[PDB]
RNA sequence: GUGAACAGCCUCUAGUUGAUAGAAUAAUGUAGAUAAGGGAAGUCGGCAAAAUAGAUCCGUAACUUCGGGAUAAGGAUUGGC
RNA sequence: GAAUGUUACCGCAAUAGUAAUUGAACUUAGUACGAGAGGAACAGUUCAUUCGGAUAAUUGGUUUUUGCGGCUGUCUGAUCAGGCAUUGCCGCGAAGCUACCAUCCGCUGGAUUAUGGCUGAACGCCUCUAAGUCAGAAUCCAUGCUAGAACGCGGUGAUUUC
RNA sequence: UGUACAACGGGGUAUUGUAAGCAGUAGAGUAGCGUUACGAUCUGCUGAGAUUAAGCCUUUGUUGUCUGAUUUGU
């Protein structure tokens, strides 16, 4: 109330909140936290060995990848066949 | 909109939802609660004849009894079979909390759900029974 | 902003005008409050009183004790179903209108309160927030 | 006899008459008192309306309910290109009142501002100012003798600038005009400064910045010919009431044997010059800011524009002024923003705003998604993507 | 209440309005000035890199028009009788 | 600050839109729009309306388990704010979306694989049961071809 | 054809396509609708509107000239296959 | 809306009208005052009542968008696609319009009244009054807001080749 | 005779709610000889199909259009 009164008195005064803040460095106290980012809340996603998680992620997309989860001719037909079959077939609907 | 689905669906006209009911229909304490009533004056039938199903109160057994030789029942029966669609549900389907709905759902699956049809099945014999 | 209210009042959207009838949540013994004035209402031609959540109203009990019937006393308004803009950014209502019976100092009559309790009603009156279970 | 009832009557008397304004261009009355001590600024700027959207506002309000919470709060937003100075006007002080003694125009005009001058553009031999480019000739004589007479005898200067309304979305391409009084230091250090500013583009950073309270000065929306009823708030008669409900029951029941001035009539809403003042601006958004509708809370690499653009105005590829509320005049109608005419003495005008999100979903319908990469991550993949 | 014309309010608020609130304003005058001349210079470099690759007495009549213009109106007001301040 | 799902078809639920209704029993449903608002109202089924979330997770027709999708739940115990697990946690919820993308596209195409066999077969099926206007096809072709010759 | 039905609605035979027209879509009207929350606080007065409605089953008070009241009241239901 | 050379742009302001209002809250403070019981205000801040002027980002209402879908009866042989039922009926419904059912905004200089004074005679006391003069009310006149004299005005651009 | 204008077309943005056609072993049962026939409905191709300026945004495409009449002088 000190503060307050020699600053700017009651209903002027805005105090820091973030002043109190015990963090790990005295220079985050002043720091912007983000919430949203693209269409996702940051919050949900904050967590510890998030780094882990990733990298356990990317361990599994690279083994998607080794074994080929991302990857015009039938029996008895060519391709020009198949391509005049479906032109003729687009015709008829026509 | 439309003045059929406004004096129906007004807010003061509201309904018990299904989940309500399913959680009333899962313990046995609850449906013997539901079956054993106080006697209120200010209900159809003194309080008794109560369809726990369909949350409705009948002015006599013979009025529950022809209640439940309908169709109207019936939907609110089959409604009420799966799982109850809580919130965590459309979280899940949006991608938020998938674990904590896929835990519900086991536990419904397991646990809750057999309960649930044994609980009804005693009721249907006792309403077959007294009515 | 009335006695025994803590602070100011932001504008709510009116839902329950003179002449409305409200469920009691508290365990007093009402079943229904039936308003007939509202305390802090403005003067204007043909205009009429209206009350939001967190206001209190002068009601009389329709359906209850024969004891607590007859009377005027004053209530305050717990829930409206009327939707109202909350500042964090939605709109909301509740599924009815209901209120409690207090004295013009803002204490309850009862000693607990059933269903839920709006945010602005319990932030605006102490005694609500104490006897209040559910808040929102 | 008196009547039984009081109330205040329907409608303010000091907007009369409620009729159609001369142009769609509103007038500037007043400018702020002129401080021969401070720099040479300009008073106001030019404008066009885009639309309106929303905004979440981290509020540091002492003695506020809301202190230390977050609001939700409508904006305006103002598209704001450069204007460009093509002249300056001198006015004296006479007995009756200000008269204007001078005006010097700028060597070379755009066709943009040409364009005013005309009323079928596209017929004319566009001659408009070329006799008067050739006083610009052999040491610019003539000029020089106008700019020493607003020296030796103008008591007030201002400024004529030009809209670039081919930046905008508009359909139009005649640009709007405009004098702008110059408050700074002396008479001919204003009349230097606009000489020196001939044919230059000044920004709307360049004359108004962020937290700042300003008047929005604009014609309402037109609605034609309009009843008693939603002209005035009247009360409608009871059902069925004969020769109509939508009317004054009584126009005159006294002595004077009249229709006084002061009974509602039916006529033209709309379309009024109006003044309203204490806007606060939200925003200054710079056009080559690939992230101007982003936020340190919001890390979304976005633009001001929601998705499908402004509903009939298109997107914002300049500068831009955010305000909050809302401003007369519909949307791409040109507005004057104008500074404060005094010092205000409230604490909003020194609240410092910072922005945590605001909103880009269409306008165009229930929009649900900020940007269409966010749209197709949620859809997922459609028949026409495969 | 104490209307918007009340005495001692505006005297009030004129005290409050010589203090913080005039230096807020004369400090975002300053800004705004420092930001009008920078534009200003900006404009000039930008027009001359572009130039780069290309590369009194107020005495009398304005003018011979304005001294035809006005001598004829006189004339016309002084014959058709319609002076302000001269018969 | 937070965006909400909708209650009735999942779709993100910015500040200043849609509306919330709370129950007796302190639940808030929130909706994203007042179609999903009256749809709830009328008491219709969103695992029967074809245009929702929980009926295409119910249905199958995209992916509902995978790793991309646990990352994301309601985190009732907090952290210290640490400025380097922020910039950490920017960056992983990028490439996650950007997996997540790819194993979305990766389930539908296996999911409309076999959609060219299936219109090769009735094409095939068209034209051998279309004889007649076949012809008449052959007729217009070998005019116009003759036009063009001449 | 629907339906208890010469009701209302649609159709076949037969007969009409007549009644000054064109262009725009201000206010006020004439005729017809919808509306959040509340529910007669409106008004001399619930004026006007709204609500009810067919059919099957259950059930139905005072009073009474014993014939009635009575469709009293109050409830459950209705599609398709 | 004719006319005073024509035509165009930017302005001035005579006159006329004029608008804001009330309550509560924090602090001052459980302080002054008071045996006690009780209990203020100025300065500094925050909301709300009534009124007024706008505005449609959001929420709500509205639908001939006859936009999409569905239902009854009948008719076009059936499917498909459609007609009619004086907008057939039911659900959603953009755009537009709109709501204290939604949101925003609504000020500051001179002169005064009652009254309190200063100097000071009348009247060798005295006296705010006689001469002179200081302050002082939601009052007055302005600032600000609306219109702009169609017979009030200024500055500026262009001014015809048969 | 051009960041020219228009009529279409394209892409976005929105509204609704999954088109027509084909197929299945899903379908209470019933009839004939496990099969076949009928069968409200269900499922797949299919957030499909339809509409989207008439006062929405945007546009390297296609096809065209650019013209008559009256009056005015210090
Ligand atoms: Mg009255
Ligand atoms: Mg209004
Ligand atoms: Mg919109
Ligand atoms: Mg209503
Ligand atoms: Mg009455
Ligand atoms: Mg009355
Ligand atoms: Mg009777
Ligand atoms: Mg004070
Ligand atoms: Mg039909
Ligand atoms: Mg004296
Ligand atoms: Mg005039
Ligand atoms: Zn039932
Ligand atoms: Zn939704």
């Amino acid at each position: 109330r000190d503060i307050e009164a020699e600053n700017g008195g009651a209903g002027v005064f805005n105090v820091n909140l973030k002043d109190k803040y015990l963090l790990e460095d005295d220079e985050w106290k002043n720091d912007i936290m983000p919430e949203i980012l693209d269409g996702k809340n940051v919050y949900d996603f904050l967590d510890p060995e998030i780094a882990a998680k990733l990298q356990a992620l990317e361990e599994e997309e690279e083994k998607l990848e080794n074994e080929g989860f991302y990857n015009e001719i039938y029996d008895g037909f060519e391709a020009s066949e198949v391509d005049d079959i479906k032109e003729k077939a687009a015709w008829i609907r026509n | 909109m439309g003045r059929y689905s406004v004096k129906r669906y007004k807010t003061k006209r509201r309904t018990r939802d299904l989940d309500l009911i399913y959680n009333d229909l899962s313990t046995k304490e609850s449906v013997q609660k539901l079956l054993n009533q106080p006697l209120d004056e200010t209900k159809p039938g003194l309080g008794q004849h109560y369809c726990i199903h369909c949350a409705k109160y009948m002015e006599t057994a013979i009025a529950l009894k022809t209640h439940l030789k309908g169709k109207v029942h019936k939907r609110r029966v089959k409604e009420l079979r799966g799982v109850p669609y809580t919130q965590e549900v459309s979280d899940a389907a949006a991608g938020y909390n998938l674990n904590k709905f896929l835990n519900r759902v086991q536990e419904i699956t397991q646990s809750v759900g057999p309960e649930k049809e044994s609980n009804e099945a005693l009721l249907k014999e006792h309403l077959d029974s007294t009515l | 902003s009335g006695n025994g209210a803590q602070g100011t009042k932001f504008r709510i959207s009116l839902g329950l005008p003179v002449g409305a009838i409200m469920n009691c949540a508290d365990n007093s013994g009402a079943r229904n409050l039936y308003i007939i004035a509202v305390k802090g209402s403005g003067s204007r031609l043909n205009r009429l009183p209206a009350a939001s959540l967190g206001d209190m109203v002068m009601a009389t009990v329709k359906k209850g004790k024969p004891e607590l019937r007859k009377k005027v006393m004053p209530a305050i308004v717990v829930r409206q179903a009327k939707s109202w803009r909350r500042r964090d950014g939605v709109f909301l209502y509740f599924e009815d209108n209901a209120g409690v019976i207090a004295n013009p100092k803002g204490e309850m009559k009862g000693s607990a309160i059933t269903g839920p309790v709006g945010k602005e009603c319990a932030d605006l009156w102490p005694r609500v927030a104490s006897n209040s279970g559910v808040v929102v | 006899s008196h009547r039984k009832y009081e109330a205040p009557r329907h409608g303010h008397l000091g907007f009369l008459p409620r009729k159609r304004a001369a142009s769609i261009r509103a007038r500037v009355k007043a400018f702020p008192k002129d401080d021969r001590s401070k720099p040479v600024a300009l008073t106001s700027f030019l404008g066009y309306k885009a639309g309106m959207t929303t905004i979440v506002r981290d509020l540091d309000r002492p003695g506020s309910k809301f202190h230390k919470r977050e609001v939700v709060e409508a904006v305006t937003v103002v598209d704001t290109p450069p204007v460009v100075v093509v002249g300056v006007v001198g006015y004296v002080e006479t007995p009756r009142g200000l008269r204007s003694l001078t005006t010097v125009w700028a060597e070379h005009l755009s066709d943009e501002v040409k364009r005013r001058f005309y009323k079928n553009w596209y017929k004319s031999k566009k001659k408009a100012f070329t006799k008067y480019s050739a006083k610009y000739a052999q040491d610019g004589a003539g000029i020089e003798r106008e700019l020493a007479r607003i020296k030796k005898y103008a008591s007030v200067v201002r400024v004529l600038v030009h809209t670039q309304i081919r930046k905008t979305p508009l359909a139009q391409k005649k640009a709007h005009l405009a004098e702008i009084q110059l408050n700074g230091g002396s008479i001919s250090e204003k009349v230097d400064w606009a000489r020196e500013h001939f044919e230059k583009t000044v920004a709307v950073d360049s004359v108004f910045e962020q937290n700042e309270m300003i008047d929005a000065i604009a014609v309402t929306k037109g609605h034609g010919f309009e009843g008693v009823t939603h002209r005035w708030g009247t009360k409608k008669l009871p059902r069925k009431t004969h020769r109509g409900l939508r009317k004054v029951a009584c126009i005159g029941a006294w002595h004077p044997a009249h229709v006084m001035w002061s009974v509602a009539r039916a006529g033209q809403r709309g379309y009024h010059s109006r003044t309203s003042i204490n806007h606060k601006i939200y925003r200054v958004g710079k056009g080559d800011d690939e992230a101007n509708g982003a936020t340190s809370f919001d890390r979304t690499k976005k633009t001001i524009t929601p998705m499908g653009g402004f509903v009939h105005y298109g997107e914002i590829k300049n500068d831009f002024i955010m305000v909050k509320g809302c401003i007369p005049g519909n949307r791409k109608r040109i507005v004057t923003l104008r500074k404060s005419l005094y010092t205000n003495t409230s604490r909003k005008a020194l609240e410092e705003v910072s922005l945590k999100w605001i909103d880009t979903a269409s306008k165009f319908g229930k929009g649900r998604f900020q940007t269409p990469a966010e749209k197709h991550a949620f859809m997922g993949t459609l028949k026409k993507d495969l | 209440a104490k209307s918007l014309r009340a005495s001692s309010h505006l005297n009030a608020k004129s005290v409050k309005r010589r203090g913080v609130f005039q230096k807020a304003v004369d400090a975002r005058e300053q800004r705004i000035s420092d930001k009008l001349k920078e534009d200003l210079l900006k404009q000039k470099l930008e027009d001359l890199k572009k130039k780069e690759e290309q590369g009194i007495s107020t005495s009398g009549w304005r003018d011979g028009r304005h001294h035809t213009y006005k001598k004829a109106k006189l004339m016309k007001q002084s014959k058709k009788k319609t002076s302000f301040t001269r018969f | 600050m937070r965006i909400y799902q909708c209650h009735f078809c999942s779709s993100p639920c910015y500040p200043g839109h849609g509306i919330m209704f709370v129950r007796n029993d302190a639940k808030e449903f929130r909706f994203c729009r007042s179609k999903c608002h009256k749809a709830f109202k009328q008491r219709r089924n969103p695992r029967k309306l074809k245009w929702t979330k929980a009926f295409r997770k119910a249905a199958g027709k995209e992916l509902a388990v995978d790793s991309t999708l646990t990352f994301a739940q309601r985190r009732n115990v907090p952290v210290r704010y640490n400025r380097e697990l922020v910039a950490t946690t920017l960056k992983a919820m990028a490439r996650i979306e950007e997996i997540r993308q790819k194993r979305e596209r990766a389930f539908y195409k296996n999911r409309m694989r076999g959609n060219k066999e299936k219109d090769f077969l009735r094409d095939k099926k068209l034209v051998e049961s279309n004889p007649e206007l076949l012809r008449i096809r052959e007729v217009e072709i070998a005019r116009k071809l003759a036009k063009e010759q001449e």
